């Protein structure tokens, strides 16, 4: 990483002849996800997946002050 | 090995790296090879590592010895006789005298 000298830097053309760029995404969804189940007492077809690492007390946005209340501390995305 | 040379070294291997499948050569044509500096060529790396590939080690079609009469002609031009008559003139005596004689 660094600054570019627009007077004297290698500004190298590369052609994506293999359209690899089409595999890239910024996480944005193209459409609303299939079949929301709001109001159902239960939900299905979501798996469980072991953490790649432990996560701190700080990294969760909610952090209620109880000395011992949450050690199982699981989490899931807005889905 | 002489017979193998007419199957492994002649033509392709003396002229090019033969091969098939995988990432292969491509006409990348990305930029001139030496214009901004003498080292532009092959600055970019390959796209992916190969998973696996399968191919037989030998056949009558490839890599076999393909022996010929003229390879044996070369072989016999390169004769190396194990002994010479300067020994056999003595050894022949040693042979024949070994029987009927003591």
């Amino acid at each position: 990483q660094g600054l570019v000298d627009f007077t004297e830097t290698q500004l190298i053309l590369v052609n994506d002849t293999e359209q690899k760029l089409s595999a890239l995404k910024y996480a944005n969804e193209d459409e609303e996800y299939a079949l929301p189940k709001i109001g159902t007492n239960s939900a299905l077809s979501i798996d469980l997946e072991s953490l790649p690492c432990t996560i701190s007390r700080d990294l969760l946005r909610p952090a209620p002050h109880i000395n011992d209340d949450n050690s199982i501390y699981a989490f899931t995305d807005a889905e | 090995l002489k017979s193998v040379h007419r199957w492994l070294s002649a033509a392709d291997q003396s002229e090019v790296v033969p091969g098939n499948d995988n990432i292969e050569y491509f006409s990348i044509n990305e930029h001139g090879r030496r214009e901004e500096n003498r080292l532009r060529l092959k600055t970019l790396l390959q796209q992916d590592v190969v998973h696996e590939t399968k191919t037989s080690t030998s056949a009558a079609s490839e890599l076999t010895a393909v022996v010929t009469i003229n390879d044996l002609l070369e072989a016999c031009q390169e004769t190396k006789p194990s002994i010479s008559t300067s020994e056999l003139v003595k050894l022949r005596g040693i042979y024949d005298r070994f029987q009927k004689d003591r």
